[PDB]
C-alpha cells in the first residue's frame, strides 16, 4: 500500500534522524565514566557519530550508568531519567551498573540499574574499554534503526 | 472669514518639463548656469510675495526657459548626455562620481556646439 | 623626578588608565592648537543646505554677485586645493 | 584532514551568500534594471514622486528623457 | 517580490545556522586532535539536518512550576529578534534601508536580551534564575560600551546608516583608523552573543545549563538558532564596520563574495576563540568592561570627536 | 521672584528656545513661523492685559495654524457631507480624484 | 486634536491613576511613574514634530534624561527601604504618621 | 486599516499602559512598559521622529532590564501575580480595557468627542504638513543643536547626572 | 510597511516552529518528568524567592550611563554646525563630565560588589 | 587616508547640494501651480458636494488674515482616492 510506503519512509527519516543525533546526558557515577571520556577522546571520538554530551537532562536523548548505583544516588538516577523528554533511552555500562559487579552483596548497592530504570543495551565489563562502549551506541543505534513506531500507528 | 481667492485652472496650466530627475541631474549645473536669471527672479518673487498664486508668471517663465534649454541641448548634444543621464540613472543615489567620463564626453560636446561652461565648485 | 615615579608605576600597574588619560588630555588639547579647525568651520558653512535665495538690486551692491560664474562673491578653490 | 572542515564552510558561505545576490537582483528585477533608488532625505523622495508623475505608467524606475520634450 | 526577498533572507541564514554547527562541532574537534562530525553524510555535512529532526521530533516538555505563556514566548522573540537584525544589513544593498540602521539593531540587540531572562525566570527554576540575572549582569557590563565604540567608529561614517559604511571605506578599512576601538568591539560582540570566554548564561559547566536548562526539543533548538544567527550577524556587522569590501554597482556578486567571506573567518575566529581560551567570572567580565573598557572608550570617543576637527575630516552627512 | 540675570548680564541661556519664530538651525522655518512673528510683534512693549485683546486675532490665527481645530472641522464636514451624497447617489468624485488622471508634476 | 493626542493623554491619566493607587509594591509604582515619563515623551515628540519647532527636538531627550535620573533615585530608595524591611511593601513605611 | 496605523498603536500603547498599571508582578508590569515603549516608537516614527522613537526605545529597554533585575532581588513574591491572578488586578485591567474601548469607540464613532479636551475623530493623516525638508533630517538637526545652541542644557543635564550619581552613592550607603 | 511586514513574516515562522515543535512530537507528560530540575535531588525552597543582587549600585548607574549614550549619540550630526568651537567643547564637556562619574564611583569602591 | 576621503566626500557633497539648487526653482514652480490645481479641484468639487447645506459659503477661509497660509494635508488629498493619501502621507516615511 502506498500509504504503507509512506510511513516505512516517514519512519527511516525519525529513526535516522534519532540515531544519527544521540546525545547522552553528562552523567558518570564511577569508574566507568574514565573510560567514557576516553570515548570522548580524540582517539574514539564520539562527536564523529554524532553522539555530543550534553547536561540538561531535557536536553539529552540518552542516559550511560557508568559507575555503581548506590541505593543513595538511586532517587537521583530515577528523577533525571523521568526529567529527561522521550524518546529516551538508557544504556548500563560496567558489570556494576548492569548486575552490581564487584559490590553485588554490599548493602549500598542497587543490584542492577534494571531494577531503577529500563535498560535498552547493556555493554559488559568492568570497566568496560571504550571501544565497547562505542560498539554499544552502535547497537542502540541500529536498534533504532529497526524501530517501527509510525508503521505500528498504521497497521493499529 | 473671507473666501479664499484659488486661480482658475486655465492661468495655471503651463508646459510641463516631463524629464526624469536623473536627466535633470545630468543638466542641472548647466541649467543653473545658463537659466540663473528667470530662476532667480521667481524665487525672488516667492520669497519677496509669500503667495504661490502671485508668482505664477514667473513660474511660467522658468518653465519656458527650462524647456528651451532641453532643446538646445536635443538640438547639438543629445546622444552624449543621453549616454550621461544613462549613467546616472543605474545609482540609487544618482551619484555624479560614477559618471564621469560621460559627463566629460557631455560638458566637451556642449563646450564645442554650444559654448556652455560648467560652474565651478561653490 | 617623583613625576617619573608616579608614571612609571602606573604604566607598570594601570597602563590602561594612563593610555586613556594621555588620549583625552590629546583630544583636548591637540584641537585648540590645530590649524585645520578653522577649515573645517569653513568647509561646514561652505555646505550649501537651504538654497541661496537671491537679493533685490537696488544698484548699490558691488560686491553681491548679478549672476554665478561671476568673479564676485565667495569662492571655493581653498577648498578644491585642500 | 583540516581540508574536511571545508565543505560544511562552503556550503554556509552559500547559503550567507544567496540573501545579498537575491536582493540585489530582486531590486533590479523591480526598478526597471537599475538600483533601487535611495530616498534618506525628503527631497529624493519628492523626486521619485516627481518621476512617477512623468512615466505615465505610475512607476518611477521608467525613465523619460529628452524624447519626451517638445 | 518583497515578501520572496524576505524569504529569501530568512531561509538561507537558518541553513547558514543549521551549517555552523557543523563547522564548530569539527573546527573544535580539530583543534583538539579530533574529527568533528563525519559519519553523518558526506563529510557530516547532513548532522545538522540531523539533529534539527531529532529536536523537532523530541517531546516538549513544559515545566510544572513554569510560567506557559512567556515560557514559549521567549524563544519565538528570540527567533524572530535575530531573523530580524539581519534586515538592515547592508549585502551590498540592503533589504530595508534605514536612516538610522545602526541605532535599530542596537535597540534590537537589547530586546533580544529580555528572551534569555524571560526563559530564566518563566522556568521557575534555580539555575534559571541564575543565568538570567547573569545576562542581566553581562548586559550591564557591555551595553554602555558597545554604544560608545559604535558612535566613535560611526563618527567617521557621517550617519547610522549602515549603507554608506560602503562608501566612506571606499579607500581602506576602517580598522586601520580604528583598531582599538575594533578590538574592544569585538569582545564587546563576543560578550554580546554570550560566546566563550563570556559565555555566562548557559554556563553548562558551572550552570547545568543556563537558562535553557528546562527547555527541550523546539525550543532549545529555536534558542540555539538565534544564539548562532546572532553570531553571524554580529560577525557581519563586524566586517562592514571595520573591514569594508569593494563594491562595482554594476556586479553586486564581488561585493557579496567579500563580504561572506570576510564573516566566514569572523566567526572562524569566534569558534577559535571558544577552543582556545577559559571562560571569565560574571564580577570579572563586568570590572574588565567597566574598569578597563569603558574608560579606553571615552578616551578615544573624544579623541574620534576632536580628530575630524583638528584634521578637517568632518565626514559628509548625506 | 524672577530674578532677570540673563537680561542684566545680556546672557541668552534659555531665551533662543523659547519661542518658535526664532533662530533655528540651517534656518528651517517653523511649521506657523508667520503666525508667531506676527503674534510676537503686535504683542510687544503693551502688555499682557492689553495683548490678551487688542492681539486676540493675531493669536486666534496662531492657535489655528498650531492645532488646526477649525480646518480640521471643516474638512470633516465636507467629508460628511460627501459621505451622505455618494449613499444618496447624487454625487460623483470626479476621475481625478479616483485616479484616472495623472497629477501635475 | 486628533485622537491619537487623546489616546497619549489617556495614557497619562491611566500611569498617574495607578501610581496613586498603590497596592503592596513600591516597584509597580516606580514603573508607573516611569511610564508617566514615556507618555510625557510621546506627547511632546508629537506636538514638536507637528509643529517643526525644530529647536524642541531636544526637549524630549532631556525629559528622558531627568526621566532616568529619577527612576535611579526612585530605585536608590527602594533598595535601603527594602534593607530595612525585607520587602518592598509600601505597607512598611508606617514609622512616621499623620 | 493602513491608514490608521497610528490609532492602532495608540490603542496598543494605552493597553500597555493598563498592563503594568494595573500592578501584576513588576515583571508583568515590565513587561508591559517595554510593549508600550515599541509602540511609542512605532507612533513617533509614523510622525517623522525616527530617532527619538530607537532613542526611547533603547532607553527604556535598558531601564527596565535593571528593573527586572530589582524585582527579582527585592520586588519578589513566592507567587507572582499575573493580570488574572487577584480580582483586583484583573479589576483594573479589565475596567482600563474598556475605559478604552469606550473613549475609541466614541471618538471612532461621534465625529467630535469631547472627554477633558475636544477631539476630531478625522485620521491623524490630515494634519500632516505638506512642506519639503529637502537634504535634512529636522528631527536629526534639532536634536544635533544640543551642543550648538543648548549649551545651558548640557551644562545642567550632565552637572544633574553627575549629581545623580553621587546622590545614588549616598542614598545607598546605608551607614 | 516594510519592517512591519518582515517583523510579521519572522515572528509567524517562530510561532509556526513552536507549534510544530508542541503538535509533531507524541508526549508521555507526567509528573516526575515536568517537576523542577535541581541536578537529580528536589529543590528546597521556591525559585520565586529574592536573589540578593550584589551589583545594584552598577545597575542604577548604568542607567544613568544609558542616558549618557542617549546624550552623545547626535553627535555625528552636531559635528555638521557651524560652531565647531562650541559643539567640540560642550561635547568634551559631557564626557569628561561621565569620566568623572565614572571615577568617583570607582575611587569610592562603587563599582565592586556585595 | 580618511582625512583625504573624507574631503572629497564633502566637495562631492556640495556638488550634488549646488546640483538642487539649480533644479529647486522649477520644482518650487511645479510645486505652487500642482497645489493651486488641487485646491481649485477640491473648491469645485465642493461647491458641487455641499450647494444643498445650508448656510455654507464655499472656499471660505479658516482664518481671519488675507494671507497665504501652506496647505494642510487634509485640504490637498482630503477628496483623494486613498492610495494618493496614503503615498503623500507616510510614504517617505515608509519607504525602505
Ligand atoms: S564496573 Fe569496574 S570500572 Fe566500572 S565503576 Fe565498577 S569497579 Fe569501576
Amino acid at each position: 500500500s502506498r500509504g504503507e510506503y509512506v510511513v516505512a519512509k516517514l519512519d527511516d527519516l525519525v529513526n535516522w534522524a534519532r540515531r544519527s543525533s544521540l546525545w547522552p546526558m553528562t552523567f558518570g557515577l564511577a569508574c566507568c565514566a574514565v573510560e567514557m571520556m576516553h570515548m570522548a577522546a580524540p582517539r574514539y571520538d564520539m562527536d564523529r557519530f554524532g553522539v555530543v554530551f550534553r547536561a540538561s537532562p531535557r536536553q539529552s536523548d540518552v542516559m550511560i550508568v557508568a559507575g555503581t548505583l548506590t541505593n543513595k544516588m538511586a532517587p537521583a538516577l530515577r528523577k533525571v531519567y523521568d526529567q529527561m523528554p522521550e524518546p529516551r533511552y538508557v544504556v548500563s555500562m560496567g558489570s556494576c551498573a548492569n548486575g552490581g559487579g564487584y559490590y553485588h552483596y554490599s548493602y549500598s548497592v542497587v543490584r542492577g540499574c534494571d531494577r531503577i530504570v529500563p535498560v535498552d543495551i547493556y555493554v559488559p565489563g568492568c570497566p568496560p574499554t571504550a571501544e565497547a562502549l562505542l560498539y554499544g551506541i552502535l547497537q542502540l543505534q541500529r536498534k533504532i534503526k529497526r524501530e517501527k513506531r509510525l508503521r505500528i500507528w498504521y497497521r493499529r | 472669514p473671507g473666501i479664499v481667492e484659488l486661480p482658475t485652472l486655465e492661468d495655471l496650466k503651463v508646459q510641463e518639463v516631463k524629464v526624469s530627475s536623473s536627466v535633470l541631474k545630468a543638466a542641472a549645473h548647466h541649467y543653473g548656469a545658463q537659466c540663473d536669471k528667470p530662476n532667480k527672479e521667481f524665487m525672488l518673487c516667492r520669497w519677496e510675495e509669500k503667495d504661490p498664486r502671485r508668482c505664477l508668471e514667473e513660474g511660467k517663465l522658468v518653465n519656458q526657459c527650462a524647456l528651451d534649454f532641453f532643446r538646445q541641448i536635443k538640438r547639438h548634444c543629445a546622444e552624449p548626455f543621453t549616454e550621461y543621464w544613462t549613467c546616472i540613472d543605474y545609482s540609487g543615489l544618482q551619484l555624479f562620481r560614477h559618471c564621469r567620463k560621460q559627463q566629460a564626453k557631455f560638458d566637451e560636446c556642449v563646450l564645442d556646439k554650444l559654448g556652455w561652461v560648467r560652474p565651478d565648485l561653490g | 623626578g617623583r613625576i617619573a615615579s608616579f608614571l612609571k608605576n602606573a604604566w607598570a600597574k594601570e597602563p590602561v588608565l594612563v593610555a586613556s588619560f594621555a588620549i583625552g588630555g590629546l583630544a583636548i588639547i591637540l584641537p585648540s592648537l590645530s590649524p585645520y579647525t578653522n577649515y573645517a568651520i569653513r568647509i561646514n558653512r561652505a555646505t550649501p543646505y537651504n538654497y541661496p535665495v537671491p537679493l533685490r538690486d537696488d544698484g548699490n551692491m558691488p560686491d553681491v554677485p548679478s549672476h554665478p560664474q561671476d568673479p564676485q562673491g565667495p569662492s571655493l578653490e581653498w577648498l578644491k586645493n585642500l | 584532514m583540516w581540508f574536511e572542515i571545508l565543505p560544511g564552510i562552503a556550503v554556509m558561505a552559500a547559503c550567507l551568500f544567496i540573501p545579498g545576490m537575491a536582493t540585489a537582483h530582486i531590486h533590479k528585477f523591480t526598478n526597471g534594471g537599475k538600483e533601487k533608488r535611495v530616498a534618506h532625505f525628503s527631497y529624493q523622495w519628492n523626486l521619485m514622486e516627481r518621476d512617477r508623475c512623468i512615466s505615465g505608467v505610475n512607476r518611477y524606475h521608467v525613465t523619460k528623457g529628452l524624447e519626451n520634450i517638445d | 517580490m518583497f515578501m520572496i526577498n524576505i524569504l529569501s533572507l530568512i531561509i538561507p541564514i537558518l541553513l547558514a545556522v543549521a551549517f555552523l554547527t557543523l563547522v564548530e562541532r569539527k573546527v573544535l574537534g580539530y583543534m583538539q586532535l579530533r574529527k568533528g562530525p563525519n559519519v553523518v553524510g558526506p563529510y557530516g555535512l547532513l548532522q545538522p539536518i540531523a539533529d534539527a529532526l531529532k529536536l523537532f521530533t523530541k517531546e516538549p516538555l513544559r515545566p510544572a512550576t513554569s510560567s506557559i505563556s512567556m515560557f514559549i514566548i521567549a524563544p519565538i522573540l528570540a527567533l524572530s529578534l535575530a531573523l530580524t537584525m539581519w534586515v538592515p544589513l547592508p549585502m551590498p544593498y540592503p533589504l530595508i534601508n534605514m536612516n538610522l540602521g545602526v541605532l535599530f539593531m542596537l535597540a534590537m540587540s537589547s530586546l533580544a536580551v529580555y528572551s534569555i531572562l524571560w526563559s530564566g525566570w518563566a522556568s521557575n527554576s534555580k539555575y534559571a534564575l541564575i543565568g538570567a540575572l547573569r545576562a542581566v549582569a553581562q548586559t550591564i557590563s557591555y551595553e554602555v560600551t558597545l554604544a560608545i565604540i559604535l558612535l566613535s567608529v560611526l563618527l567617521m561614517n557621517g550617519s547610522y546608516t549602515l549603507s554608506t559604511l560602503i562608501t566612506t571605506q571606499e579607500h581602506i578599512w576602517m580598522i586601520f583608523t580604528s583598531w582599538p576601538l575594533a578590538m574592544m568591539w569585538f569582545i564587546s560582540t563576543l560578550a554580546e552573543t554570550n560566546r566563550a570566554p563570556f559565555d555566562l548564561t548557559e554556563g553548562e559547566s558551572e550552570l547545568v545549563s543556563g537558562f535553557n536548562v528546562e527547555y527541550a526539543a523546539g525550543p532549545f533548538a529555536m534558542f540555539f538558532m538565534a544564539e548562532y544567527a546572532n553570531i553571524i550577524m554580529m560577525n557581519a556587522f563586524t566586517a562592514i564596520l571595520f573591514l569594508g569590501a569593494s563594491h562595482d554597482p554594476h556586479t553586486p556578486e564581488l561585493y557579496t563574495i567579500n563580504f561572506v567571506l570576510k564573516t566566514l573567518a569572523l566567526t572562524i575566529t569566534f569558534l577559535w576563540i571558544r577552543a582556545s581560551y577559559p571562560r571569565f567570572r560574571y564580577d570579572q567580565l563586568m570590572h574588565l568592561l567597566w574598569k578597563s573598557f569603558l574608560p579606553l572608550t571615552l578616551a578615544l570617543c573624544m579623541w574620534h570627536i576632536s580628530l575630524p576637527i583638528m584634521t578637517a575630516s568632518i565626514p559628509p552627512q548625506s | 521672584p524672577f530674578f532677570d540675570v540673563q537680561k542684566r548680564l545680556g546672557l541668552d541661556l534659555d531665551r533662543w528656545m523659547t519661542i518658535q519664530s526664532a533662530e533655528q538651525p540651517h534656518k528651517i522655518p517653523g511649521r506657523c513661523h508667520a503666525f508667531e512673528k506676527e503674534w510676537i510683534e503686535c504683542a510687544h512693549g503693551i502688555g499682557g492685559i492689553r495683548a490678551e485683546k487688542e492681539c486676540k486675532i493675531e493669536f486666534d490665527d496662531f492657535v489655528e495654524c498650531l492645532l488646526r481645530q477649525k480646518t480640521m472641522k471643516r474638512l470633516s464636514a465636507i467629508k460628511r457631507q460627501r459621505d451622505k451624497l455618494i449613499k444618496e447617489g447624487k454625487y460623483t468624485p470626479p476621475p481625478h480624484h479616483l485616479g484616472k488622471e495623472d497629477p501635475r508634476p | 486634536m486628533p485622537l491619537v493626542y487623546m489616546n497619549i493623554i489617556m495614557a497619562f491619566a491611566i500611569a498617574l491613576a495607578g501610581l496613586l493607587m498603590y497596592r503592596s509594591h513600591l516597584m509597580s509604582s516606580l514603573l508607573c511613574l516611569e511610564g508617566m515619563m514615556l507618555s510625557l515623551f510621546i506627547m511632546s515628540t508629537l506636538i514638536i514634530l507637528n509643529t517643526h519647532f525644530t529647536l524642541a527636538n531636544m526637549m524630549p531627550i532631556i525629559l528622558l534624561v531627568f526621566a532616568a535620573c529619577e527612576a535611579a533615585l526612585g530605585l536608590s530608595l527602594l533598595v535601603m527601604v527594602s534593607n530595612t524591611y525585607g520587602t518592598d511593601y509600601v505597607q512598611n513605611l508606617n514609622l512616621l504618621q499623620c | 486599516m493602513t491608514m490608521y496605523i497610528a490609532f492602532i498603536l495608540s490603542t496598543i500603547f494605552v493597553i500597555g499602559f493598563v498592563g503594568f498599571s494595573s500592578k501584576p508582578s513588576p515583571i508583568y508590569g515590565g513587561l508591559g512598559l517595554i510593549v508600550s515603549g515599541g509602540v511609542g516608537c512605532g507612533i513617533v516614527l509614523n510622525f517623522g521622529g525616527s530617532f527619538l522613537g530607537l532613542m526611547v526605545f533603547l532607553i527604556y529597554l535598558g531601564g527596565m532590564l535593571v528593573v527586572f533585575g530589582y524585582t527579582t532581588a527585592m520586588a519578589t513574591e513566592m507567587y507572582p501575580e499575573v493580570w488574572v491572578s487577584n480580582k483586583t488586578v484583573f479589576g483594573a485591567f479589565v475596567s482600563g480595557l474598556m475605559m478604552e474601548f469606550c473613549m475609541v469607540y466614541y471618538a471612532l464613532k461621534e465625529e467630535e468627542v469631547e472627554i477633558i479636551f475636544k477631539f476630531n475623530g478625522l485620521g491623524d493623516w490630515v494634519i500632516y504638513d505638506t512642506g519639503d525638508s529637502g537634504f535634512f533630517s529636522e528631527e536629526a538637526m534639532g536634536i544635533a543643536a544640543l551642543y550648538s545652541y543648548g549649551t545651558w542644557l548640557v551644562i545642567v543635564t550632565g552637572w544633574s547626572l553627575l549629581i545623580g550619581v553621587v546622590v545614588i552613592m549616598e542614598i545607598t550607603r546605608g551607614n | 510597511m516594510n519592517i512591519m511586514l518582515t517583523l510579521l513574516t519572522n515572528v509567524t515562522l517562530a510561532s509556526l516552529l513552536v507549534l510544530i515543535a508542541f503538535w509533531l512530537p507524541q508526549l508521555n507528560a507526567y509528573s516526575e518528568k515536568t517537576s523542577p530540575y535541581e541536578c537529580g535531588f528536589d529543590p528546597m525552597g521556591s525559585a520565586r524567592l529574592p536573589f540578593s543582587m550584589k551589583f545594584f549600585l552598577v545597575a542604577i548607574t548604568f542607567l544613568l550611563f544609558d542616558l549618557e549614550i542617549a546624550l552623545l549619540l547626535p553627535l555625528p550630526w552636531a559635528s555638521q554646525t557651524n560652531n565647531l568651537k562650541t559643539m567640540l567643547t560642550m561635547a568634551l564637556f559631557l564626557l569628561i563630565l561621565l569620566a568623572a562619574s565614572l571615577a568617583y564611583e570607582w575611587t569610592q569602591k562603587g563599582l565592586e560588589w556585595a | 587616508s580618511m582625512m583625504k576621503w573624507n574631503r572629497e566626500r564633502r566637495r562631492l557633497q556640495i556638488e550634488d547640494f549646488e546640483a538642487r539648487i539649480a533644479l529647486m526653482p522649477l520644482f518650487q514652480a511645479e510645486k505652487d501651480r500642482r497645489v493651486l490645481q488641487m485646491l481649485r479641484e477640491n473648491l469645485e468639487e465642493e461647491a458641487i458636494i455641499m450647494k444643498d447645506v445650508p448656510d455654507w459659503k464655499v472656499g471660505e477661509s479658516v482664518f481671519h488674515t488675507t494671507r497665504w497660509v501652506t496647505p494642510m494635508m487634509g485640504e490637498l488629498y482630503g477628496l483623494r482616492t486613498n492610495e494618493e493619501i496614503l503615498s503623500a502621507t507616510y510614504g517617505f516615511i515608509w519607504y525602505t
